[PDB]
């Protein structure tokens, strides 16, 4: 009310009014999903188009060979926290060729997030973050919140409409986890789970997005005719 | 290679009776070759007189810059600089440059208008005030011109004795100098009236 | 470059300077023109390392036809000459300074009264009768001693420059492939183009 | 953060009117009439001294002209401290042109180096402007004797007669109605004085409430000589020219 | 340059020959040694003789604002400190070469700076070209508890040391003297042992023997009114 | 961090007033009366020591500062913001004169410095202005004696005698009967303390008063002997017992 | 310069020579080359007299407002403070400093450090151009938990045959003890170590 | 009125009302302790699981900084994150010049002028946490509570958050029932109790439990998690107690 | 109304930010006392720990700023400690520059300098405390200055400061008015220090255990705190007479 005005002012329930608008932006972006198991992760984003001549918006970006996420809300914003990651992740690399745990990869996202919430002049990113990825302790799977709030967890979902995928996987969470060895199972459970946050409309071949890392498997972003597959 | 004996040069001041005298060479060189036979040396700032040795391109830089300060001075101070106050600043100008000096011998030369009292002063390249009561040398034949002023100079002399003594002491010194010579001026300085005259030398 | 002469007659200053451009080896032209109008009654020559030569004179040309836009005025050969001299006195004591040597050959509109300037790299700047750079000087200085009158006309001026170049191509023992004359008065610049 | 605060000096009003320099202009308007009249021999510089006091020394006194150069000096109309950091910035631009081109820095020049340092107040760094107007009174051999003046804005104009400060618009109709082109200097002296007497909100005109200039020829041939008049050739003056 | 310092009973003493040399020629032949840092904190130099002036007028004026600031008299031990720390930062190209002395509220001192940043205790010192056979005389002569009249005997003594023996040093002796609750005296020209002596001849001109080519009156004057 | 205030804080309102100049000027007003004349031989400062506590030692309160060895000053308004600008006054003293020149600056032109400091803060980002008047007594060889007046707006005037404070206005009017031009130094005293009688409430001392003067050269004061030209400083404060003696002669 | 430190039971003991040499002039006969940088951390210099006042006084300083925050630092730590200075200006420094302390936790205490900036922690220590001719004889006749009189003895010993050899050292040879009863200066004139 | 609206701007009290409203958002966190035992400190925090999603174990809110120093916060968990990263550039730096790990008192005063830091300008924000920390150092164990004002003390036991009532209640009974001390095997057991006791608070949402321990024989004066057979041993005994 | 907000003039020419900063200056309600002796300055404060789950050892404010000089705070502790770390960089920092130790004056007029500019400066707030320096000066003695948010600073012969400061004070001035001497004719501190700590009681109304005082004590050449057990030492001396 009298406290929104910037980022740098607590209201007097010590509410962070601006924090919290940013935080809105997510919930007006698309649904995505993300899960993972023991050997793979998986991340599903249902993609947005402006009209029927435009392409859709992707959703999904590659920060290493084992390791990306997914977006919602404010697309620039997660150009910005996808560049810093994957510039994170190639400074482990080159310095101590050691490739960046997925949840110091968290700390260091909650981090930049936070200096924007603390100081005056600048804003809160307007987007958050499915992050997945397999290192050193196994497969994956991080929730990012422009706060700098970032979760390790086993499923979860982002979005307009994001909490019926996220009953989904709260009721499936003992038969997902347990897909290992296995992709293809893993996505349909994804694909599966991104469906109880449609209304309306359906998954056609150019609104699927699909990413997939696991053990033998590098961060590879299925679009097209190769998500067909799936439909 | 030597910037203090690339263009040549003297200067050379005395203190007389209720007078002061300054005097320099016309001579500016480009080491053996001559190239102006009408490069003064001498300056004035009201009634502050100020020579200047060395570089030629510093002599003419200082010129400018001293002109420039004592300007600025006598707007703020409603009054002209004295000769005291004003080698303090040819002191503190040229210490500010202490590690890329002008390569410059100055001499300033004046009467206090308060006290009526003749004043001299020497400085180096870098600052240093040298405050003689009798007389100071600078330039190319400064060597010539302490010899010439020590055994020529005697105390007390009236404006138009003194004119003789400074004016004998530099056209000598200046014919035992390649790089000196070539004309020459002298100020003889009273309270109230300057007069310059221009003496007649060997022109090699 | 080689070799810059100036003389100033009763009613024109004169300059004379060399056409060879020489890197080591070779004479890469022959027909070079050592100097730069930096207002319509004032010429200025110039000598020394390659690359700054240019460079200095097209700047100091730059700021010059600047001044006379902003005023709608014409400078003074003696403002330009002063404007000059500190460029090149700033100029000695930078990280690389510009090692160019120039004459500053001008008629003053509000005196009419022609008037030479010679400045070195260095910012030493004098007003001659008759003036040079580098070794030219030792030549024919001692011509120009001799000859020299206040009120020579520009013929006659002509004939003694042409003298001091008589004795340059006698005695220098670089070929400096004839020199480009220009003429500056009260009705501007021009160019001998017979000499 | 700190923007709850900045009063934004630097924007225009939905009129196109920059608010910080018609208020500045608004603040000169109470400040002691300054008077500039240039003739064919000389300039004069007239300025009335703010309600004084008694104990006021006014031999060492200055509010109200300046001198610059040699050559060119100011009236002032507005705060004097502020006219002080503008007139210092003045007199080292005019020896920065000597030491440069090594003569005089002609009237105009100088005018228009103060005129943009004014302007830039105007346009940004979110400071006020300076509140102050100045009546140029100078000569060079160019266009000889000039007179300008500039304001908070930055905007400068040449004048044959020009007053600033206080009952301007009084002042100025005066001055329209009594000069003409073919004036003295000793007209132009009883003209300035003439018109603030008029225009003055004091009871009187007196010497002691009076700065006082001439900018003549009237020295020994070919150049030119500033006169500050002292508070006895003030009260000279004013008895020569009939106002007491 | 000769420059020496002599601790005594109830302060200390200062001295210095008046020599001012370019090489082999002597510039001024009496030449002002002895600085003021502060009223009783005195000081003499040798080495680059601007540096040594620029140095001591720079901490002097230093010195009289943290005076001023701290409402106390200033110490010897800042003025050591600050010239210290300056000279140290440059390295020994400010060659500065100063032997300090003075009283305070704490007491009387003497220390000797270096260019390089230096200092040095001591109750008799001597810096310069002549300090050899300063110090030779000082060597020989000092004792503990000196009183105010050995103590300006022994300095004057090896300054005049230095003044015969070293070709660096010469003409007169100036002397400086700190006591403790006293105010400190300058003696300036202390001991002239070198008067030059009368000459032989006259050198003194007939008016008109140098030749003229042109006279004019020069215009000190400002521009003139009417 | 960062001082984010790079905008002024004093600006014109829309009938051409500095408001927060005006403001500063109200607290001088409210400030303990301090008053300056001159004589033909001297001039003289004078204040109250109003003591904010008995249990306070007011002699290390000193409202009479020495800025040069020829020139003093005085003032009415804030004591925290005089204090800094002393601080300023003797350091500037130094920085754009005495390291230049290698002498102090006439009375005129440190009092411009001072001038230019206190309008700085009426103009640059993020400040307020000085709230304190200054009186500034000094001499120098050129000029004589001289007395000025500045202000928060870092305007200056010089003065033959004038007050400043609390009883400012009647102090003025007092002055006006008493002073002329022929007046010594113990004349000017005698009247500064008449003065500044008026404009005090409870005890009137030398314990309660703080007077200096800009006199005589003292060389009793010079700290050194030896040099002639050096003849010792003319700023002298009066002591606590000088200023008793002379209430006797009241 | 001959410079030395040494442990013994009660505490540690700094000793050194008293010559400052330009050349072979000796600009200073009774110089204090042992120099205090807290109560009871105490150090020896040697090398550029300019770099190891500046640097001592450096440390003084941090010592002093690292004491007024946490209180009295180790020996350690001061050892550190020179290391640090000394290290980061190896380029710029010529210094070659003995660092000396007592605390009552760790008793005595000697840290070394030569010119390139590095820290040796040892039970004595010795440098300065003299000590290179008694390299032999300290190392034959140091025992570790010697008595105060012990260690003065081989202190004097050692410095008196540095100072015979060395031209660069002589004068007084001068001592600060350092143990839990305080802070005790010693000195000894020629007359009496030359004779042993 | 206004003065709530800017930092470091004083009211007519002489109260930071942007500190105070920084405190209601520690208020609104979840509870976290500390306890000082005989030789050491324990620290231990709520976990609120919010999902069934939420990997047990994995989201770790204790903090080390240097080797011996433990850090838990409780509101605006970046916040409390901020405030550990400038803590161990101060305790790098320390140790870089003076050798020896950073004192706790000294590493107290670290984070407090920091934190007041961000009472001074209102170019920032105040810290939206009250951080609990401590360790072993030469003079032996220290617990501090640090609030977002910059005000610190030493305490015996500590306790912010949504049931910092409750658990102060229960600090204050140990204090009184041993004043001899309290053993570093005692306080993890303790610890678990009091937080399960101030889990009444938080009673909506299940959670996990999370302690910490530095102590000069169990763990060599190095902080280190209390993990496996240790925790488990500590979660029955708190179990034990709440029924 | 932003002239209440930031350190600029009212109307009344007054500083708002200034004025409250000083009512935060009574924030933590504890009350100070300053006194010189002949060869020493004593300072006491009341100690109040509300909290059982404190340290009672860490609840202080008084610092140790150098060794010769002693500083007691009255106000809130993180403004406190703010003013004590830059007192104690400052006190460090002139004793390298200059070459002797920082006077407790000095000190004073350079923290009163730094409280000035932020009163002046927008974006720097008042630190909303008093600062009692004190200390026994090598040069002027038995020392004390206080420091306050306007800036200003001045000596005492003795002082006090806190909530009932003015009943403190009065009770001081009435016995110098008795004595006529600007301090405690007393050889030893601990007498002063009991001294202190009885016109405390005088002057308040209220008894103290050894928990409830604490103590600072400034000779030459030192300033210390006393512990629990020194302090009760001096309230035996007290209740024995
Ligand atoms: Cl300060
Ligand atoms: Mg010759
Ligand atoms: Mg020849
Ligand atoms: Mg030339
Ligand atoms: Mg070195
Ligand atoms: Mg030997
Ligand atoms: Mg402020």
């Amino acid at each position: 009310n009298n406290y929104d005005g910037d980022t740098v002012t607590f209201s007097p329930t010590g509410r962070l009014f601006q924090v919290e608008y940013a935080l809105e932006a997510i919930k007006q972006g698309s649904v995505t999903v993300g899960l993972r198991s023991n050997t793979h992760a998986v991340l599903v984003a249902l993609k947005r188009n402006a009209d029927e001549l435009s392409s859709y918006q992707k959703k999904i970006i590659k920060c290493d060979e084992h390791m990306g996420l997914s977006l919602a809300g404010l697309a620039p914003d997660a150009r910005v926290l996808s560049n810093y990651l994957r510039q994170q992740c190639n400074y482990s690399s080159l310095v101590f060729n050691r490739k960046l745990a997925v949840e110091r990869a968290g700390h260091l996202l909650c981090d930049k997030a936070q200096k924007n919430t603390q100081s005056y002049g600048g804003r809160p990113y307007g987007v958050g973050l499915l992050i997945i990825g397999y290192d050193k302790s196994g497969a994956h799977l991080l929730e990012f919140q422009p706060s700098g709030n970032v979760t390790e967890l086993y499923g979860t979902a982002i979005g307009a409409r994001s909490q019926g995928a996220k009953t989904y996987l709260e009721r499936t969470l003992d038969t997902f986890i347990k897909i290992d060895g296995n992709p293809d199972e893993l996505i349909k459970a994804g694909v599966e789970a991104i469906s109880q946050s449609l209304r309306d409309e359906s998954l056609t071949v150019d609104n699927l997005s699909i990413a997939i890392v696991g053990k033998d498997t590098p961060f590879t972003i299925y679009d097209g005719e190769a998500v067909a597959k799936y439909i | 290679s030597d910037p203090s004996s690339i263009n040549g040069g003297i200067v050379v001041a005395m203190t007389g009776k209720d007078c002061v005298a300054i005097a320099c060479d016309l001579r500016l060189g480009s080491q053996s070759l001559g190239v102006s036979n009408k490069f003064e040396k001498i300056f004035h700032y009201g009634h502050v007189f100020l020579g200047i040795t060395g570089l030629a391109t510093d002599v003419t830089t200082l010129n400018e810059m001293f002109r420039y300060k004592t300007n600025l001075y006598k707007l703020k101070e409603e009054r002209a600089i004295e000769p005291e106050t004003f080698t303090q600043l040819v002191s503190s100008s040229l210490y500010e440059r202490r590690f890329g000096p002008y390569f410059v011998g100055p001499v300033v030369a004046g009467i206090n208008s308060k006290s009526g009292k003749p004043f001299i002063a020497g400085f180096d390249l870098i600052g240093c005030i040298d405050e003689a009561k009798d007389f100071i040398v600078s330039g190319t034949a400064s060597d010539q011109l302490f010899g010439m002023c020590e055994s020529l100079y005697e105390p007390n002399l009236e404006p138009e004795d003194l004119f003789e003594t400074i004016s004998q002491a530099l056209l000598n010194a200046a014919d035992r100098d390649a790089l000196s010579g070539w004309g020459a001026v002298v100020y003889i300085i009273k309270k109230d009236e300057v007069v310059k005259r221009y003496l007649k030398m060997r022109q090699d | 470059m080689d070799i810059i002469l100036g003389i100033r007659v009763q009613d024109s200053v004169i300059l004379a300077s060399s056409k060879a451009v020489t890197r080591g080896i070779s004479v890469l032209k022959d027909s070079d023109d050592k100097t730069r109008q930096l207002s319509p009654h004032t010429l200025m020559s110039f000598a020394g390392e390659a690359g700054d030569t240019v460079q200095f004179a097209e700047y100091i040309q730059a700021n010059i036809q600047l001044y006379s836009i902003r005023e709608d005025y014409e400078l003074s050969p003696q403002a330009v000459s002063s404007f000059v001299r500190q460029e090149l006195a700033k100029s000695i004591r930078s990280r690389r300074p510009y090692q160019v040597n120039v004459l500053i050959g001008g008629y003053d509109k509000k005196k009419n009264k022609p008037e030479l300037y010679q400045i070195d790299y260095l910012g030493t700047k004098v007003e001659l009768p008759y003036g040079a750079h580098g070794y030219s000087g030792f030549y024919t200085f001692s011509l120009l001693d001799h000859h020299y009158r206040p009120d020579m006309t520009t013929e006659e001026g002509l004939d003694l420059l042409k003298l001091c170049v008589q004795e340059l191509e006698k005695r220098m023992p670089m070929d400096f492939k004839g020199v480009i004359v220009k003429i500056v008065d009260k009705d501007g610049i021009r160019q001998v183009d017979d000499f | 953060g700190s923007r709850r605060y900045d009063s934004r000096t630097t924007i225009f009003s939905p009129e196109g009117r920059l608010y910080q320099v018609e208020y500045a202009l608004e603040s000169i308007s109470h400040a002691g009439t300054a008077i500039g009249i240039m003739a064919s021999d000389g300039i004069v510089l007239a300025a009335e001294r703010k309600v004084t006091s008694t104990l006021l020394e006014q031999d060492t006194s200055t509010e109200k002209l300046y001198k610059l150069n040699d050559k060119i000096a100011v009236a002032v109309a507005g705060l004097t401290a502020d006219a002080e950091i503008l007139i210092n910035t003045a007199r080292i631009h005019a020896q920065n042109y000597l030491k440069t081109y090594n003569e005089d820095i002609p009237v105009e020049i100088l005018v228009r180096r103060l005129s943009d340092i004014k302007q830039g107040y105007t346009q940004h760094g979110g400071l006020r402007p300076f509140g102050v107007s100045f009546i140029y009174a100078g000569y060079d051999d160019r266009y000889g004797y000039q007179l300008y003046t500039s304001n908070p804005s930055g905007n400068y104009t040449g004048w044959k007669a020009i007053s600033v400060g206080a009952n301007t618009s009084a002042a100025q109709t005066l001055l329209q109605m009594d000069y003409k082109d073919d004036m003295k200097v000793d007209d132009a002296i009883e003209l300035a004085l003439k018109t603030l007497s008029k225009t003055t909100d004091s009871s009187a005109l007196t010497y002691d409430r009076l700065e006082f200039a001439t900018i003549r020829k009237g020295a020994n041939d070919g150049e030119v000589y500033q006169k500050i008049f002292k508070p006895q050739e003030i009260k000279d003056i004013l008895v020569k020219t009939g106002i007491t | 340059t000769t420059i020496v310092g002599v601790k005594f009973n109830n302060g200390v003493v200062i001295a210095a020959d008046t020599r001012s040399t370019q090489g082999p020629i002597v510039a001024d032949k009496n030449c002002a040694k002895l600085h003021r840092i502060s009223p009783k904190i005195w000081c003499a130099g040798a080495g680059t003789a601007a540096d040594t002036e620029a140095v001591t007028q720079l901490i002097g004026s230093n010195i009289e604002l943290h005076s001023l600031y701290t409402s106390r008299e200033p110490r010897v031990v800042s003025a050591l400190q600050m010239l210290k720390q300056h000279l140290f930062k440059y390295q020994g190209h400010i060659g500065a070469y100063l032997i300090v002395a003075g009283v305070d509220p704490t007491g009387s001192h003497l220390f000797s700076i270096h260019a390089h940043g230096s200092t040095d205790v001591g109750y008799y010192l001597s810096l310069g070209s002549g300090s050899l056979a300063a110090m030779a005389v000082l060597e020989s002569h000092w004792k503990q508890d000196l009183t105010k009249e050995e103590a300006i005997k022994l300095a004057s003594d090896a300054i005049q040391a230095g003044i015969w023996n070293d070709l660096g040093s010469g003409s007169n002796v100036d002397v400086c003297v700190m006591e403790i609750g006293k105010d400190a005296e300058y003696l300036r020209n202390y001991l002239t042992p070198n008067v030059r002596e009368e000459k032989q001849k006259s050198y003194k001109f007939p008016r008109g023997t140098t030749a003229v080519l042109k006279e004019s009156i020069v215009n000190i004057c400002d521009i003139q009114e009417e | 961090m960062t001082d984010r205030y790079s905008f002024s804080l004093t600006t014109f309102s829309p009938s051409g007033k500095l408001g927060q100049i005006d403001y500063a000027l109200t607290a001088v007003k409210q400030g303990v009366t301090s008053l300056g004349i001159k004589a033909t031989n001297g001039v003289v400062i004078a204040t109250e020591k109003k003591s904010s506590s008995p249990l306070a030692m007011s002699e290390t309160l000193s409202k009479v500062s020495l800025l040069t060895p020829d020139i003093g000053a005085v003032y009415s308004g804030m004591g925290p913001d005089y204090r800094v600008l002393v601080d300023k006054s003797r350091k500037v003293a130094h920085t754009s004169y005495k390291r230049i020149y290698g002498e102090y600056p006439p009375t005129k032109l440190l009092v411009s410095e001072v001038a230019k400091i206190m309008q700085e803060a009426t103009q640059s980002g993020g400040v307020r202005p000085f709230g304190v008047s200054l009186l500034i007594a000094g001499h120098d060889e050129f000029n004589g004696f001289s007395l000025y007046q500045v202000d928060p707006s870092g305007s200056y005037f010089p003065w033959k005698a004038t007050a400043i404070g609390k009883g400012s206005v009647a102090a003025k009017t007092f002055l006006e009967k008493r002073w002329n031009d022929e007046l010594e130094l113990e004349d000017a005293i005698h009247i500064a303390l008449l003065t500044l009688k008026e404009s005090v409430e409870g005890e009137f001392n030398g314990d309660t008063i703080e007077l200096a003067i800009i006199g005589d050269e003292n060389p009793d004061l010079l700290g050194y002997t030896g040099i002639p030209t050096d003849k010792g400083p003319r700023f002298r404060k009066l002591t606590s017992q000088e200023i008793n003696d002379r209430l006797e002669a009241l | 310069t001959s410079i030395m430190a040494v442990t013994f039971k009660d505490g540690v003991i700094l000793g050194a020579d008293s010559r400052t040499t330009t050349g072979a002039y000796i600009a200073n006969r009774v110089t204090d080359k042992l120099t205090r940088v807290h109560d009871k951390i105490w150090c020896c210099r040697s090398g550029s007299a300019a770099d190891t006042q500046a640097i001592a006084d450096i440390v003084q300083y941090h010592l002093e407002l690292y004491t007024s925050q946490y209180g009295t630092p180790s020996t350690e730590t001061a050892a550190s403070v020179f290391k640090e200075l000394c290290y980061e200006n190896k380029d710029n420094l010529t210094a070659g400093i003995i660092v000396a302390g007592y605390d009552d936790k760790n008793k005595g205490e000697v840290y070394t450090i030569p010119l390139g900036g590095s820290v040796h922690k040892l039970p004595y220590a010795i440098a300065g151009s003299g000590s290179t001719f008694i390299y032999g004889y300290c190392d034959k006749n140091f025992r570790e938990n010697m008595s105060k009189e012990e260690t003065v003895d081989f202190i004097k010993h050692s410095l008196s045959q540095a100072i015979k050899w060395d031209g660069s050292s002589g004068g007084v040879i001068r001592m600060v003890v350092l143990t839990a009863a305080g802070v005790e200066r010693l000195i000894f004139y020629p007359d009496e170590y030359e004779q042993l | 009125t206004g003065y709530d609206l800017s930092n470091s701007v004083f009211s007519p009290d002489g109260r930071n009302f942007q500190v105070e409203y920084a405190v209601k958002a520690v208020e609104n966190g979840t509870t976290s302790i500390g306890i000082k035992c005989n030789d050491g400190v324990v620290f231990a925090v709520e976990k609120l699981i919010t999902s069934k999603l939420l990997v047990p174990q994995k989201n770790v809110k204790i903090q080390v900084v240097d080797r011996h120093i433990g850090c838990v916060y409780s509101g605006l968990i970046p916040d409390g994150r901020h405030l550990v990263n400038r803590g161990r550039e101060e305790a790098a730096s320390f140790k870089k010049l003076y050798k020896t790990p950073i004192p706790i008192p000294a590493f107290a005063d670290r984070l407090g002028q920091y934190v007041q830091a961000h009472t001074l300008y209102n170019s920032v924000r105040p810290f939206g946490v009250s951080t609990i920390f401590g360790g072993v150092d030469k003079n032996g164990a220290h617990l501090y509570m640090l609030e977002p004002s910059g005000s610190y003390w030493g305490y015996k036991g500590a306790a912010t958050g949504k049931g910092r009532q409750s658990a102060k209640a229960e600090l204050e009974k140990l204090v009184d029932h041993h004043p001899e001390g309290l053993s570093a095997r005692e306080a993890v057991k303790q610890a678990a109790k009091i937080i399960y006791l101030a889990h009444e608070d938080n009673k909506e949402k299940d959670f996990e439990l999370e302690i910490s321990w530095c102590s000069l024989s169990e763990t060599n004066g190095l902080h280190k998690f209390v993990k496996g057979d240790l925790l488990q041993e500590a979660i029955d005994f708190a179990q034990k107690e709440i029924n | 109304g932003y002239d209440r907000h930031i350190t600029i003039f009212s109307p009344e020419g007054r500083l708002y930010q200034v004025e409250y900063a000083f009512k935060a200056t009574n924030q933590t309600n504890i009350n100070s006392l300053a006194v010189r002796g002949k060869d020493c300055t004593v300072v006491i404060s009341q100690k109040k720990v509300p909290d059982k789950l404190l340290d009672p050892t860490t609840v202080s404010y008084i610092f140790c700023i150098s060794r010769t000089i002693g500083m007691v705070v009255n106000g809130p502790i993180p403004d406190a400690r703010n003013a004590a770390l830059r007192a104690k960089a400052e006190a460090a920092e002139f004793r390298y520059k200059y070459g002797y130790d920082m006077p407790c004056d000095v000190l004073a007029k350079r923290m009163a300098n730094l409280s000035q500019i932020y009163t002046q400066r927008a974006y720097m707030r008042p630190l909303g405390v008093i600062l009692t320096f004190v200390s026994v000066d090598e040069e002027l003695g038995p020392s004390i200055y206080k420091t306050d948010p306007a800036g200003y600073y001045v000596g005492y012969k003795a002082t006090a400061t806190g909530p009932k400061q003015q009943e403190i004070t009065t009770n001081l001035e009435n016995h110098f008015k008795k004595s006529k001497i600007d301090h405690i004719n007393e050889e030893s501190w601990e007498k002063v220090v009991e001294f202190a700590i009885t016109h405390m009681i005088d002057a308040l109304g209220t008894e103290f255990s050894k928990n409830d005082l604490e103590v600072g004590v400034a000779t030459k050449d030192k300033f210390f705190t006393l512990s629990a057990e020194n302090i009760e030492e001096r309230l035996v001396a007290i209740a024995e007479q």
